[PDB]
């Protein structure tokens, strides 16, 4: 989108959030990373929402069509359109990870906005895992690992245990335990430890900050009710 | 259930 | 999709409507069509459930930006963003017109399918005609009009008064009345006359038939309780 | 309201 103006980007794609259009949104955002400057909290926002959207509903095609495939092995078009559909998927994927790659993360010196690419970069490399099958899964799989755990240590050196972004960054990991690495303790224990240090850390916060971090503490609750 | 995160 | 079999594309449609794929059902039934067969009633379908979704998806989202651009007028990028949007949404339309005049209306011999597609065209001119400012809207309404009289009179001649395409297209000309052509009445007195119609009819029809005629006659009912 | 159309 090399001939619109970076706020005209910025500005098109909340414009095409309240319309739902999200690949439009997604490509407005590329657009405006791919200007070259650092991203504000909110353009991060808008960035990682507008991804989010488009891989969701890949995922969740993905996930009917192969639901369809294997019930079919217990002619060719299933496998066939689960390949598009999956060949599209990690084609996103690989895009968003071409942003990080190029440049985000490496000129994110702030905790906030290098937790935030490194969040990210686990994300999209957990769903490459999602439908990798192959020689390159375990490789995909330990990308996954390595920049959730970087983003891990950055986190709790750099910000405070009920960090909305801190809490997402690890709610994410330990799903990525559970569903992915086949370690549904280590999952657990994140969940767990995760919630217990937030929870004795809400006296510090305002009203505004006390809604914000409670309601990643429910979904991290959530999870281990239907854990344990 | 991850970050549903589709929402700004 | 030239080189891909009629039969592997009608298959990949039901596919992708599962996976709530739409575009991609909808690239799958315009490859079919334009194979050069007759659609089966199904098939008709398929090709009619996918581009309402595609449309329909593009309508929503034209209306919330023509809302903030209206708001706005109590720099150019919201005017820039619902033209793009308005222009996808254009350019869907004139494919299926296409697809009907090339060649599927013309091939339509039987009632059932001629008032089908008949439908379908009166359907996109009054997509066209809502985003219409210019020159040719008077034209495109003419045109939606044309197409949906010409629906009525094979229908009416053809088709029981309890028969779902006849009743979907009455409800579709009457919304045609009240929301494009300016004539509330008209679209008053055609929902009333189809709906007691169809209950005149309804002891002749199975248990089955029963149900999809009485759903139809419903959304007629909503539409009157709402206009009167 | 038109014909929601949308499921076949
Ligand atoms: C991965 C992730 C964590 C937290 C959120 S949020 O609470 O909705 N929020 C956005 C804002 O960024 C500073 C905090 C979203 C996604
Ligand atoms: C425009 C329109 C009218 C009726 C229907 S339906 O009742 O769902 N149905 C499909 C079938 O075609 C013979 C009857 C759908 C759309
Ligand atoms: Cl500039
Ligand atoms: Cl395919
Ligand atoms: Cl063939
Ligand atoms: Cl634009
Ligand atoms: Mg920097
Ligand atoms: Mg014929």
């Amino acid at each position: 989108m090399g001939s619109m103006e970076r706020a005209s980007l910025i500005q098109k794609a909340k414009l095409a959030e309240q319309a739902e259009r999200y690949e439009d949104m997604a490509a407005f955002m590329k657009g405006a990373v791919e200007k070259g400057e650092e991203l504000s909290c909110e353009e991060r926002n808008l960035l990682s929402v507008a991804y989010k959207n488009v891989v969701g509903g890949q995922r969740a095609a993905w996930r009917v069509l192969s639901s369809i495939e294997q019930k079919s092995n217990e002619g060719p078009e299933v496998r066939e359109y689960r390949e598009k559909v999956e060949t599209e998927l990690q084609g996103v994927c690989d895009t968003v990870l071409g942003l990080l790659d190029s440049h985000l993360i490496k000129e994110a010196g702030d905790a906030e906005s290098r937790v935030f690419y490194l969040k990210m970069k686990g994300d999209y490399y957990r769903y490459l895992a999602e439908v990798a099958t192959g020689d390159d899964k375990k490789r995909i799989i330990d990308s996954a690992r390595s920049a959730y755990q970087e983003a891990m240590d950055i986190s709790k050196k750099e910000m405070p245990p009920t960090n909305p972004i801190r809490l997402g960054l690890a709610l994410n990991f330990s799903v990525f335990h559970y569903e992915i690495a086949n370690s549904p303790e280590e999952a657990i224990s994140l969940a767990k430890t995760t919630f217990d240090e937030a929870m004795a850390d809400l006296h510090t916060l305002s009203e505004d900050s006390y809604k914000d971090s409670t309601l990643i503490m429910q979904l991290l609750r959530d999870n281990l009710t239907l854990w344990t | 259930g991850s970050i549903p995160g589709r929402r700004s």
